[PDB]
RNA sequence: ACUGCAGGGGAGACUGGAAUUCCUGGUGUAGCGGUGGAAUGCGCAGAUAUCAGGAGGAACACCGGUGGCGAAGGCGGGUCUCUGGGCAGUAACUGACGCUGAGGAGCGAAAGCGUGGGGAGCGAACAGGAUUAGAUACCCUGGUAGUCCACGCCGUAAACGGUGGGUACUAGGUGUGGGUUUCCUUCCUUGGGAUCCGUGCCGUAGCUAACGCAUUAAGUACCCCGCCUGGGGAGUACGGCCGCAAGGCUAAAACUCAAAGGAAUUGACGGGGGCCCGCACAAGCGGCGGAGCAUGUGGAUUAAUUCGAUGCAACGCGAAGAA
């Protein structure tokens, strides 16, 4: 807003698996206040993470994100009569932010019959660099990396 | 298949373009890649975003003529005028000296009138 | 008149370099150009670019300014020839010969006109592209008259300092252009003081409706000239004079309105400026707009569909209960 930056809230670990980036996942999923749904949801599929690699999930989880952290997003802006897009880069605490809700956003509308299984198959497609979410980490790239000429609008 | 060792690039950066040609002393063309060459067309061609790929574009075919080193001659009210003495740098060409060679007149050819934008 | 001095003041002839454009040729090859974004256009039959040579016309970078000159219009590349005016000093000379000037006469930016040259760039008209509801415009790409020269005509500008010319007087401060002259004076500082002539800014008395002017008066006085008498109709008509024409100069009335104006004050407004806020946008999550139903409303229907609410700030509102 106008008078300078707000806060930031602080997340909890989750109690199974000891990661913040475990419990910034279940609120993507999450619905409705539904929040034990949405635990059920995460905790079943990457449980179902470990019965097709057998590493700790969380070692998943980690590598699919960072193959679907852009670092140079596409920020419009319009200058006269013509408008056009601005890249510019990405810092680090948006990059986890738009990582996690491409998978939950891609996941939602994969083809198999549950959300546990739409959101494990989605986690191990992104670890190999495969999926839809892995898609829109170089359509972004494409896109900001085919207006260089106008890096000089930074606002 | 020429071969000179020392060359001159001329870089005329105006408005709405920038052409980068590169000659020998006498003055005759090695090789000349400029913005819309590299592909441009429109507006894009005077950022200084395409001044420093028409300057690689010359700069890394002059040297298939054996080029390397030039002198630098801009001239032009450009926007494009020293990101294409920094990327002839940095694609094997050593620069030596910069002059500007902008024409000048003694007022003498009367301008266009001035635009009611 | 003599002696010094400053200057784009004027006219004529010869002449200098940068750049724009075209031509001849070399190297080179696929784009150049243009805009808020584009297209028309140029180019692939060798453009743009880049180096060399040549043809031609116009304008004169830096010096160059807040500065100089001229009655005003205006005037700057260089040199030569002819030529106008001003300032200061000396006090040699004439001895009021002075000021203004009705009509008159000359000069008078640019556009335009006549005959004859010239034609690079720019560019009314015009043609195409674009924008647009349309675009006879702004913008883009071309482009004729014209801009230039010789000789004539025209005689108009916000021709402005919106301030006619001469003279005398009425505190100063501070820059600057042109002279002359005493002191520590040759310790150079070209500093300071005095004095005459310009050219600016700031300012007291004084004036003004106010803004503002203020020794360069719009102040205090005298002499001569042009002009004004409410706004429109109208610097138009008719008549005349001038012009090759465009048209210029002199110049009304009927009729119509009760105003038209000037300076300043408070606001509001601005596709004006500055700083600052708001779920205003951005960054996010979930909706409405399509479906079916409940409810209120517009319209229509009806014997009656009781009345009220109507952009935000009316429409699950007055109704927190219509068989
Ligand atoms: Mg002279
Ligand atoms: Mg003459
Ligand atoms: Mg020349
Ligand atoms: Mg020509
Ligand atoms: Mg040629
Ligand atoms: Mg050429
Ligand atoms: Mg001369
Ligand atoms: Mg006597
Ligand atoms: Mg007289
Ligand atoms: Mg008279
Ligand atoms: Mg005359
Ligand atoms: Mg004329
Ligand atoms: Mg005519
Ligand atoms: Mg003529
Ligand atoms: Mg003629
Ligand atoms: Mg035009
Ligand atoms: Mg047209
Ligand atoms: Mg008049
Ligand atoms: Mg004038
Ligand atoms: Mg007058
Ligand atoms: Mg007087
Ligand atoms: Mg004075
Ligand atoms: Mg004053
Ligand atoms: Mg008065
Ligand atoms: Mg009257
Ligand atoms: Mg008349
Ligand atoms: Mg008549
Ligand atoms: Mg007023
Ligand atoms: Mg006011
Ligand atoms: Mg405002
Ligand atoms: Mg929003
Ligand atoms: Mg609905
Ligand atoms: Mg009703
Ligand atoms: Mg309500």
């Amino acid at each position: 807003p106008r008078k300078g930056p707000a806060p930031k809230r602080p997340l909890v670990n989750d109690p199974v698996y000891g990661s913040q980036l475990v419990t910034q996942l279940v609120n993507k999923v999450l619905l409705k206040g539904k929040k034990s749904l949405a635990e059920r949801i995460v905790y079943g599929a990457l449980e179902q993470a470990r019965d097709k690699t057998g590493t700790d999930p969380v070692i998943t989880l980690k590598r699919a994100l960072d193959n679907v952290k852009p670092a140079l997003e596409v920020r419009s802006r319009r200058v006269g009569g013509a408008t056009y897009q601005v890249p510019v880069e990405v810092r680090p605490d948006r990059s986890t932010t738009l990582a996690l809700r491409w998978l939950v956003g891609y996941s939602r509308q994969r083809r198999e019959k549950t959300m546990i299984e739409r959101l494990a198959n989605e986690i191990l497609d992104a670890s190999n660099g495969l999926g839809a979410s892995v898609k829109r980490r170089e359509d972004t790239h494409k896109m900001a990396e085919a207006n260089r000429a106008f890096a000089h609008y930074r606002w | 298949k020429k071969n000179v060792p020392h060359g001159a690039a001329h870089i005329k950066s105006t408005f709405n373009n920038t052409i980068v040609t590169i000659t020998d002393p006498q003055g005759n063309v090695i090789a000349w890649a400029s913005s819309g060459h590299v592909g441009f067309k429109g507006s894009r061609k005077s950022t200084p975003f395409a001044a420093q790929l028409a300057a690689e574009n010359a700069a890394r075919k002059a040297q298939d003529h054996g080029v390397r080193k030039v002198d630098v001659f801009v001239k032009g009210p450009g926007s494009g005028r020293e990101t294409a003495i920094r990327s002839l740098q940095a694609a094997g060409l050593e620069v030596g000296a910069i002059s500007d060679v902008t024409p000048q007149p003694h007022n003498g050819v009367r301008p266009p009138k001035r635009r009611r934008v």
